[PDB]
């Protein structure tokens, strides 16, 4: 009711489980702990002796009946909860708020996190945080600058711990407003923000890789099959399309449930479950949760980054002993692309 | 009730904008026309720290109703440039408002106070004046540099730190409080303005590449094309490779240091 | 990156004009180019950001002999569009000299906005075919256009015309137009004006103003094209990643179009994509089968069932393709706009590369192929027969589009693995 | 310290008139120079502060022939410029001829001022060039002027003369303005009728009455280019220090304007600057690059915002400069007056040195080249041909302006190094 620490000495601060009376469930146990950290950060002081009383009638009764002892937590449960998520959603802006940690967060955003990668290409070298490190950030923060997107801003930070290898973000919440995004769940979140990274930067390496309409074909007839890379940007196209329309609907699916989802509930501790479900679901189905499909993923990625390059310096139609590059390359897509028949499976 | 009758009665408000406004902190039209005076070479002692024609002058641009208090008396001190240090400034503030502008703090004032009359003095003398053509070239190379770093510390740090201030001392409600903002403020000013912390690493790199500039127009003076001066390459070679120096160290910064106060004026467009 | 779109010809003028008034109102812009009290977009790419918030088109309106083009001026929207950049027959060969005079201005206007931009990433243009003055300059145009920009990329919102077939030399003018088009364009929209009447006729009792009311038909399909690009979202942000997968070959790069609401004056997404696959929603007019097919819809749409709706179609089987490609058809989702009308709240489009299209360039090639043999239309006016005295430039159009038929027919078949 | 006003001519007194009733109503002053009832300004640098109730300005009022020095007089402010010194062709020729015999007479007015004042920091001409009497006169004052007072600097509020080209002599009479403003003024501000009428169709409806509303834009301009030195501030109290960064060499003295809201009848610091960029907001009308640029605000301006708006005008590059200079922007900031409205809460000017102008002065050179050869109008008129029978001060002139010309060209080139 109070929020007073250490009401007494021992025998913020969480469950002792080894001093727990046996008969007052582990699960009665957890719902004080929420009525009172929330405390610390209510409708609880209005109406707080009413709720002394009925724990004063409690006191009087000669007898302990578990049944009477959680009615009244519950009771102070109902109230307390309800407060938090009473503000949250309307005064912390909880709902909106959101939007932003997809948007630069989840790659929700198309100008910021493309224009990027082309003007910060050149952090493609190992680096020792000596130079790059201050110039990414420098990227980010002009990235925005071409077409608006300039308000506030200020709080998105990139760091580097491969010059693409790591960009682990970083976002800075209101803490006594905040409790919901955590030390924790950030990381887990940042784990997705790399991932979803990878596919974002291979499939822009594609997509310019077809300068073979561009350039080479366009008014040029050049060499047909005497000189061409087999034209395998097709099929490397469709394992590498094919998962960026996947991630449209993992993504996409979960953020209309937990958002609608948090309209309807009135606890801030379920909102929570919502929440913890969101991100949960978002990693497994995503194959993101290490497993041996992501691996095999990972090396078609690879794979893939080696096909740009061989492209990439060849410039004029020409096969510069391409051809043993192109068939280490052919003959490892199969075999890998084979191992996408597991998910048949 | 203390505050509120210090403001009114022993007026607090007034005293701390007259130690900012027409004093050390911002010259104003008051002060154009004192330095202007002592800067003169026509009539000048090789020092001209007479103290009755310094106090003489000071008067003349009090340029108030109220115009006491105010002496620019204190001995000068007794140099790559004129370099001339000194020209100290003391203002006597009653007990009733003592309590908060210290004797001990009048330092830290009088500190910052040199800085912006070498700065005024450096553009004042390449702002005076209007191979013979090519001295021209160079009289842009450099007045570009030094107002470049005249516009960071007279507005970027010592104006925009001096609106918080003005605005925070109205809410804050307490004898130790007002002096705790007051000790920040200074402390704050001191420190942006490079004049603390690492000296022969960064401060002596702005101090002789002032010194050219002095040096420049100290061998210039109006009207002829016979100057005979052959060592307009070896002044432009000095100042292109100081510079060099000086943009590498405010690039040092990046690795550690202040760096907001540095990378703003890091970006000086180099060339 | 930024586009900036060269609208060329009276058709291809009135089509540009009324697609950038259909984004002036579907965007925060009033008739002044000003921001509207009403009015999360990202405008840049269609529109350049002026001091002042007058988001100002980067149009190039090209007019040569101009009627329409003075019409243009007298209109509330003429302030809209001020990057001041507009200079002053009905034969293809008519049209492609009086370019080459004043290819160089023209050029530097290009050359003026190319500056303004950050970065160029294409050239989309309002194309006529057989268009009188439209054809030939836009030939002659798109052929300088690659040279000078061969990193660049060209698109061509073609109005291929069929009006059931005046123009006497119209073949012979379309058939230039392709030759060029098939060599010297990335990609090709194409569109019909019989497919169009048609749809006109089907949905509404006008058939005499054709042209008048097909212009918002034709816009539609245009704004829609783009609302992918012009919007925010991870959704194919740019231009150049939608392309490819529409466009599987070098040589076959020519689009059909569909749009589910014709009448778009709830409905779940299992229904609007079934509704589209069907003939009436097309607008365009052996076995036969798509290359590849794509699909974007803006409107209420619910996440969830895509997947289900996406397996759905696939056991209904509505479209029917066996190409050489191994390509998919494609769910894209993207936000219909605030402060228009949401009627029809689910409304989607469909661009699709398809075999049918290469019957509707043999039609004109039957009718050049009658009309060479007559020999009927030569012209032979003295600007046709001094510009092209050996009038082999239609002959070796003529083989070009014919390996065109033919590679479109080689799609047909199993080895399209082989050459064409 | 104080400045003196030398304006001379019916237009240059037109535009004296109005600037110093333009800083009665802005500081504390009324009609009679008695102060205003109302009334942090310090009113010492532009008018004469005495015990008096009349604060007089220092203006110099010089008539020739005249009949609007007349109207001047019969005005309310009559009373409030009273130093009492207003002393009695179209031809430049004929301007200088009749300064010669008053010389002495006038040049004693100018010194009672300069005995009078505490210090006198330089003298102002509002100028009228090709002005019939008020050029010719401007030049020979121009040139005593700096013999007399070699330390001090004059500079000239230039109304070069654009109006679509009546004066049949005006290119002769201009040409030999230039030659005495090139190697006898210090520093030029440069107007264009042409330009500020173009901005009078642009913001007005007004066309006929071209000069009395362009006073006022005139005038928006000259109070503006001072406030800096009229209000005190922590920079830019003096105007030599002001104008020090746009002149980097002494031939190039000619200062481009521009004002952000040309209809000044919130806005941010990033969004001013960058209008003030956009050339409807400039009021003049190869490579070509800008030497120095710099740049006033008088409005509800945050400090913070500055720097990054600093920042933001490096990374719109919407101003194009390569000079022999290593120049740059500069940001400054003044305080708006009370009691005047405070419309537009933030709105700016900018002061720039621009090789574009070089253009303007060669387009008065192509026309005296052109008439110098057909010799239309040598006036030959005794006093033209007995002043000048050699007629080698126009041609000593026209080497002048072409070395001024050329070293312009020779200022966008990457060796300014080398004589330009
Ligand atoms: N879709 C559409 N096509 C048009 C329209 N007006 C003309 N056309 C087409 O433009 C072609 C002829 O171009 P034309 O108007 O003769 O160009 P001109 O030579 O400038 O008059 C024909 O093939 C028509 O189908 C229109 O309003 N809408
Ligand atoms: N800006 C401006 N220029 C004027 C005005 N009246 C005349 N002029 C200019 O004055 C020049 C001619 O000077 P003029 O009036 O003949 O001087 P006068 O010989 O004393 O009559 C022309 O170039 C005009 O552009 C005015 O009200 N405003």
């Amino acid at each position: 009711l109070h929020g007073l620490l250490l009401d007494q000495h021992e025998e913020q601060f969480s469950l002792r489980v080894e001093i727990l009376p046996s008969y007052i469930p582990v699960r009665v146990a957890e719902k004080i702990l929420f009525v009172g950290e929330s405390v610390q950060m209510s409708i609880l002081k209005n109406q707080e002796d009413t709720f002394a009383a009925e724990l004063h009638r409690l006191k009087q009764q000669p007898l302990f009946s578990l049944v009477d002892f959680e009615q009244v937590v519950d009771r102070i449960r109902s109230t307390v909860a309800e407060h938090l998520w009473k503000l949250m959603v309307e005064e912390s802006d909880l709902l909106g708020q959101l939007k932003i940690i997809k948007d630069f967060y989840l790659l929700g955003r198309g100008e910021l996190f493309q224009a990027f990668i082309d003007t910060a290409q050149h952090m493609l070298k190992t680096p020792p945080t000596a130079v790059t490190e201050h110039d990414v950030n420098v990227a980010f923060q002009q990235s925005a600058h071409k077409v608006l997107l300039d308000d506030d801003n200020l709080l998105p930070l990139l760091h580097l711990t491969s010059g693409w290898a790591a960009l682990g973000l970083s976002y800075k919440v209101q803490w006594p407003l905040h409790i919901l995004f955590t030390p924790a769940v950030l990381e887990k979140y940042n784990v997705v923000f790399k991932y979803l990274l990878s596919v974002r930067r291979v499939q822009a390496e594609l997509q310019h890789c077809w300068a073979l309409q561009m350039q080479r074909k366009h008014l040029k007839s050049n060499q047909t099959d005497a000189i061409k890379w087999r034209l395998r940007n097709h099929m490397a196209f469709l394992v590498d399309n094919l998962q960026y329309y996947l991630q449209v609907d993992v993504l996409e699916s979960q953020f209309s449930q937990l958002l609608h989802q948090i309209n309807s509930t009135r606890d801030f501790e379920s909102i929570r479950l919502a929440h913890d479900h969101f991100l949960s679901n978002l990693l497994a189905q995503s194959f993101i949760l290490l497993k041996p499909v992501f691996h095999c993923l990972n090396e078609i990625l690879d794979l893939c980054h080696s096909f740009c390059s061989l492209v990439s310096q060849n410039l004029g139609p020409l096969d510069e002993r391409g051809a043993a590059q192109l068939s280490i390359l052919v003959k490892g897509f199969s075999r890998q692309s084979s191992l996408l028949f597991k998910i048949l499976s | 009730n203390l505050m509120q009758t210090l403001k009114k009665d022993y007026r607090l408000v007034e005293y701390l904008q007259a130690m900012r406004n027409f004093f050390l902190m911002e010259g104003g039209d008051t002060m154009y026309d004192f330095y202007t005076s002592i800067f003169d070479k026509i009539r000048e002692k090789e020092t001209w720290q007479n103290v009755s024609f310094l106090n003489v002058q000071l008067q003349e641009a009090v340029g108030q109703r109220y115009p006491e208090d105010s002496s620019r008396l204190s001995i000068s001190f007794e140099l790559p440039v004129h370099i001339l240090d000194g020209l100290t400034l003391s203002y006597k503030v009653p007990w009733p408002v003592d309590i908060v502008i210290s004797l001990e703090c009048q330092k830290i004032y009088n500190q910052v106070f040199l800085l912006l009359l070498q700065i005024k003095w450096a553009k004042y003398s390449l702002d005076v004046l209007l191979q013979i053509h090519r001295m021209f070239l160079l009289r842009v190379k450099l007045m570009h540099f030094v107002n470049s770093l005249h516009n960071y510390i007279m507005t970027r740090i010592l104006h925009s730190t001096g609106l918080e201030f003005q605005h925070q001392v109205e809410e804050a409600k307490d004898l130790d409080q007002l002096i705790k903002i007051h000790y920040r403020y200074l402390s704050t000013i001191h420190d942006r303005c490079l004049l603390r912390e690492k000296v022969s690493f960064v401060k002596e790199a702005i101090m002789k590449v002032l010194n050219l500039a002095l040096m420049f127009a100290d061998g210039w003076q109006a009207g002829l094309g016979t100057w005979r001066m052959e060592s307009i390459e070896k002044m432009e070679s000095d100042f292109k490779n100081c510079h060099m120096f000086l943009v590498t160290i405010l690039n040092k910064a990046v690795c550690r240091g202040s760096f907001p106060h540095l990378e703003s004026l890091a970006l000086s467009l180099m060339a | 990156r930024e586009i900036i779109t060269l609208q060329l010809g009276q058709c291809g003028n009135q089509i540009g004009f009324e697609f950038w008034k259909q984004l002036c109102a579907e965007h925060g812009i009033s008739p002044e180019g000003i921001v509207e009290e009403f009015a999360t977009d990202r405008k840049d790419v269609f529109f350049y950001q002026a001091d002042d918030e007058h988001y100002i088109p980067r149009a190039v309106l090209l007019d040569l002999e101009p009627r329409v083009i003075h019409s243009i001026l007298n209109s509330p929207y003429a302030k809209l569009y001020n990057p001041e950049n507009i200079y002053l027959g009905n034969n293809w060969a008519s049209g492609f000299s009086q370019g080459e005079k004043i290819h160089e201005d023209i050029f530097d206007i290009i050359d003026r906005e190319a500056d303004g931009s950050d970065s160029l990433e294409g050239f989309v243009l309002c194309h006529s075919i057989a268009g009188g003055t439209g054809s030939g300059l836009g030939s002659y145009l798109l052929e300088r256009l690659n040279d000078r920009y061969p990193k660049k990329l060209v698109q061509t919102y073609s109005v291929f015309p069929n009006q059931d077939e005046d123009v006497v030399v119209q073949p012979y003018n379309s058939l230039l137009t392709l030759k060029r088009l098939t060599q010297n364009a990335d990609c090709v929209v194409v569109l019909d004006n019989t497919a169009l009447n048609r749809i006109a006729t089907d949905r509404l009792h006008i058939q005499n103003p054709s042209f008048s009311q097909i212009n918002q038909l034709v816009s539609t399909i245009m704004s829609a094209s783009t609302t992918t690009l012009r919007y925010p979202g991870y959704m194919n942000n740019d231009l150049i990643g939608l392309i490819a997968s529409l466009i599987p070959t070098p040589r076959l790069h020519f689009l059909m179009t569909g749009y589910t609401p014709l009448t778009t004056d709830k409905t779940t997404v299992l229904d609007v994509m079934r509704r589209l696959l069907q003939p009436k929603n097309v607008m365009v007019s052996t076995n036969h089968c798509y290359i590849a097919i794509l699909n974007i819809i803006q409107g209420e749409v619910d996440p969830t069932q895509v997947h289900k709706s996406l397996q759905r179609i696939r056991e209904r089987k509505l479209a029917n393709f066996i190409p050489w490609g191994p390509a998919s058809i494609q769910v894209a989702l993207s936000r219909k706009s605030p402060y228009l009308p949401s009627a029809h709240r689910v409304s989607g489009l469909m661009m699709a590369n398809h075999t049918s299209i290469s019957s509707l360039f043999e039609r004109t090639c039957r009718q050049y192929d009658k009309l060479r043999k007559r020999e009927a239309f030569l012209e032979q006016f003295r600007k046709e027969d001094m510009f092209k005295d050996n009038f082999d430039e239609m002959d070796t159009s003529r083989e070009i589009v014919q390996q065109l038929i033919d590679e479109y027919h080689a799609a047909t078949r199993p080895d399209y693995i082989s050459w064409g």
